[PDB]
C-alpha cells in the first residue's frame, strides 16, 4: 500500500527530466497510473494518464507536446520524459493509482505518492546569505535569503523555544534564488536577558550557520 | 500407396491467425507424414512433451487439432502446463495433463515486417482466467470499477486488445516466433490419423 | 469544460457547522465517474466520496453529500477541526480529466489587534548583503492584509518582499511579516523608514524608527 518516489531532481533550463514512481502493495500488472502538477500556494493541473496494463495515453492541452510517458513494466515503476523544460515548471509531479487486485477494482484514485521537487534554475548551489534580526511586547527571529532551492530546517538551540517560531515558506527571487524567514514571538518582556541562537542547517551544501541574536 | 493430408499448408503460409482468434483445424482420415517435422527439419525448439518424438509415426491418436500462433521471442515459453504470464491465462490455454506436441520456429520474415502490424493483438483483461481448449472470438469493454460504462469509453473501461509493435529490426527475444500446437486426443474413440 | 468554480470561498466557524460546498459543472456529468479529494497542508490528498453514490472504504464520518450533474452538491455536518484544509472536486469520463478550483475552509476567532514593531539592520549593513528593514504584524485572522510605506526621501516601490503563513491549528491565526529589500550600496538617500499596517481594529499606527547613520 506504499508508493515511494525519487529524490528532488535538479535540472537546467530546457534539457530534459524523468521521474520514478515505484508501485508496491497492489497488483501493478493490470492497473492505471496518472500524473499531475503542483506548486507552492497554487492549483493542481492534470497532466497525463497511463493505462499501465496496456499503454495508451493522452495529455492536457498544454502538455500534448514536450511530454511522453514511459512504461517500464519491470520493477513496477513509471516514467515520463518532459522535454524543453521551462522556468515555470517548478512542480511536484505526484502520481496516483487505483487499488487493483484480481481484475476488478476500486474506482476512486486512492493510492498516491509524495512527489519530487524539480527546480529549473542556474543550478549554482551557492551558499545561503543569512543574517540575524536584531530585536527592536515584540518578536525576534532570523533571516534566510539568496540560496539555491534546497530543503532547509531551523533549530532553536534546545529542541525548544518554539513559542511562536514562524517559518514562512520559500519564495523565488529574480534570478532563481530562494528566501524565507523564521521569527519567534518573545516568551515575555525578556529584552535585557538571555541569548538566542539562529541554528540552521543546509543539507546539500553541508553547513551549520549559527548566529546568536541579541540587541 | 498412401497419401498425405494437407498438414504443411497449416504450417507454411503468409497470414497466420492471431493471438485470440486462433485457428484450430481438425485433421482426420489421413496419413500425416510426421517424418518431415523431426527427421529432416530446421525448426528450433521442437520440444513437444507428451509423446517421445522418435517412433511418433508408429503411434497414432484419434484426431489432430492443428493450431497457429504468433508470439514475441521471449513469450514463447509460456506454452506449458499453465505456468504464468499472459498466455494460458487470458490467451489460448494449455489443459493440465495434456498430450500433444508443440513447435516454435522463428519467423523474422514471411509476413513479419516493418511497422506495428495492424493485426496480431493481445488478448488481455478477462474477468476470469479462462478454461482449457475454449476459444475466445468475442470482444467487449472490460469491467474495472463500480459503474458499467454504457458503451462509451473513458475512466477505466479498457479495450482488451493491443497490437504487437514488432518489426524486422527488433532484438533477439522479441522477434516473432510462429508457434504450432498439434493437439492429440485421448478418449474412447478409434484413432483416425494414422500411418507411417 | 472548465467552468466549475466551486461556489464557496473561505468559510469560518468552529464545529457546529451544517456547511455545504457545491461543484458546479459545465455539462451535467454522469454520476459514479466523479470524485472528491481532500488536500492537506504539506501532504498528499485523500478520497472521500467516489462518485456521489457511496462513501470511500474508511474515513471519518458525519459528512456525505451528493448532487445532480450540473450541480454535484456536497455537505459537511459538524466535523472536527482536524478536517480544515483545501478540497478539490474532480471529473472522469471525458479527456482531459479536469479537476476543480478547490474549496478552502477556516475558523471563527473574533479578530484582535497586534503589537507593531520594526527591526533595523545592524551597522554591518554597510558591507552586508541588502539594506532591508524587518517588520512583523502578529495574529491577524481576516483575509485582508495591506502594508504601505513612506521611506525617508524616496518614492519608489520597485522591490518589496512579503511572507505569510497558513492556519495555526492551536489558535486558528494567520501571521505575516514585512521585510522590504532595496538598494544597499547607497545607504544615504533613505534613512528613517516607514512601515505601517492598517485595520479597523488597529486604527492609524505610528512607525518612525530610530534615525539611522
Ligand atoms: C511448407 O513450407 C516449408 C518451408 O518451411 C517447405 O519445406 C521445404 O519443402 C521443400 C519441398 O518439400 C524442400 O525441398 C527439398 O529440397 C531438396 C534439395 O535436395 C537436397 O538434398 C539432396 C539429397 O536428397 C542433395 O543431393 C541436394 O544437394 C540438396 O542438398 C530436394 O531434393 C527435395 O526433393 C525430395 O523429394 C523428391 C520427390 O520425392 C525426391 O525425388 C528427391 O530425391 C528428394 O528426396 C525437396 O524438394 C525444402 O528443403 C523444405 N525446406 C526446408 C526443409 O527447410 C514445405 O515443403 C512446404 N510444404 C509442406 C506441405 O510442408
Amino acid at each position: 500500500m506504499q508508493l515511494v518516489q525519487s529524490g528532488p531532481e535538479v535540472k537546467k533550463p530546457g534539457t530534459s527530466v524523468k521521474v520514478s514512481c515505484k508501485a508496491s502493495g497492489f497488483t501493478f500488472t493490470s492497473s492505471a497510473v496518472q500524473w499531475v502538477r503542483q506548486a507552492r500556494g497554487q492549483r493542481l493541473e492534470w497532466i497525463g494518464w497511463i493505462v499501465v496494463g496496456s499503454g495508451n495515453t493522452n495529455y492536457a492541452q498544454k502538455f500534448q507536446e514536450r511530454v511522453t510517458i514511459t512504461r517500464d513494466m519491470s520493477t513496477s515503476t513509471a516514467y515520463m520524459e518532459l522535454s524543453s523544460l521551462r522556468s515555470e515548471d517548478t512542480a511536484v509531479y505526484y502520481c496516483a493509482a487505483p487499488y487493483c487486485s484480481g481484475g476488478s477494482c476500486f474506482d476512486g484514485f486512492d493510492i498516491w505518492g509524495q512527489g519530487t521537487m524539480v527546480t529549473v534554475s542556474s543550478a549554482s548551489t551557492k551558499g545561503p546569505s543569512v543574517f540575524p534580526l536584531a530585536p527592536s511586547t515584540a518578536a525576534l527571529g532570523c533571516l534566510v535569503k539568496d540560496y539555491f532551492p534546497e530543503p532547509v530546517t531551523v533549530s532553536w538551540n534546545s529542541g525548544a523555544l518554539t513559542s511562536g517560531v514562524h517559518t514562512f515558506p520559500a519564495v523565488l527571487q529574480s534570478s532563481g534564488l530562494y528566501s524565507l524567514s523564521s521569527v519567534v514571538t518573545v516568551p515575555s518582556s525578556s529584552l535585557g536577558t538571555q541569548t538566542y541562537i539562529c541554528n540552521v542547517n543546509h543539507k546539500p551544501s553541508n553547513t551549520k550557520v549559527d548566529k546568536k541574536v541579541e540587541p | 500407396i498412401t497419401n498425405l493430408c494437407p498438414f504443411g499448408e497449416v504450417f507454411n503460409a503468409t497470414r497466420f491467425a492471431s493471438v485470440y482468434a486462433w485457428n484450430r483445424k481438425r485433421i482426420s482420415n489421413c496419413v500425416a507424414d510426421y517424418s518431415v517435422l523431426y527427421n529432416s527439419a530446421s525448426f528450433s525448439t521442437f520440444k513437444c512433451y507428451g509423446v517421445s518424438p522418435t517412433k511418433l509415426n508408429d503411434l497414432c491418436f484419434t484426431n489432430v487439432y492443428a493450431d497457429s500462433f504468433v508470439i514475441r521471442g521471449d513469450e514463447v515459453r509460456q506454452i506449458a502446463p499453465g505456468q504464468t504470464g499472459k498466455i494460458a491465462d487470458y490467451n489460448y490455454k494449455l489443459p493440465d495433463d495434456f498430450t500433444g506436441c508443440v513447435i516454435a520456429w522463428n519467423s523474422n520474415n514471411l509476413d513479419s515486417k516493418v511497422g506495428g502490424n495492424y493485426n496480431y493483438l493481445y488478448r488481455l483483461f478477462r474477468k476470469s482466467n479462462l478454461k482449457p481448449f475454449e476459444r475466445d472470438i468475442s470482444t467487449e469493454i472490460y469491467q474495472a470499477g463500480s459503474t458499467p460504462c454504457n458503451g462509451v469509453e473513458g475512466f477505466n473501461c479498457y479495450f482488451p486488445l493491443q497490437s504487437y509493435g514488432f518489426q524486422p529490426t527488433n532484438g533477439v527475444g522479441y522477434q516473432p516466433y510462429r508457434v504450432v500446437v498439434l493437439s492429440f486426443e485421448l478418449l474412447h474413440a478409434p484413432a483416425t490419423v494414422c500411418g507411417p | 469544460e472548465i467552468v466549475l468554480t466551486q461556489s464557496p470561498g473561505t468559510l469560518s466557524l468552529s464545529p457546529g457547522e451544517r456547511a455545504t460546498l457545491s461543484c458546479r459543472a459545465s455539462q451535467s456529468v454522469s454520476s459514479s465517474y466523479l470524485a472528491w479529494y481532500q488536500q492537506k497542508p504539506g501532504q498528499a490528498p485523500r478520497l472521500l466520496i467516489y462518485g456521489a453514490s457511496s462513501r470511500a472504504t474508511g474515513f471519518p464520518d458525519r459528512f456525505s453529500g451528493s448532487g445532480s450533474g450540473t450541480d454535484f452538491t456536497l455537505t459537511i455536518s459538524r466535523l472536527e477541526p482536524e478536517d480544515f484544509a483545501v478540497y478539490y472536486c474532480q471529473q472522469y469520463g471525458n479527456s482531459p480529466w479536469t479537476f476543480g478550483q478547490g474549496t478552502k475552509v477556516e475558523i471563527r476567532r473574533t479578530v484582535a489587534a497586534p503589537s507593531v514593531f520594526i527591526f533595523p539592520p545592524s551597522d554591518e549593513q554597510l558591507k552586508s548583503g541588502t539594506a532591508s528593514v524587518v517588520c512583523l504584524l502578529n495574529n491577524f485572522y481576516p483575509r485582508e492584509a495591506k502594508v504601505q510605506w513612506k521611506v525617508d526621501n524616496a518614492l519608489q516601490s520597485g522591490n518589496s518582499q512579503e511572507s505569510v503563513t497558513e492556519q495555526d491549528s492551536k489558535d486558528s491565526t494567520y501571521s505575516l511579516s514585512s521585510t522590504l529589500t532595496l538598494s544597499k550600496a547607497d545607504y544615504e538617500k533613505h534613512k528613517v523608514y516607514a512601515c505601517e499596517v492598517t485595520h479597523q481594529g488597529l486604527s492609524s499606527p505610528v512607525t518612525k524608527s530610530f534615525n539611522r547613520g
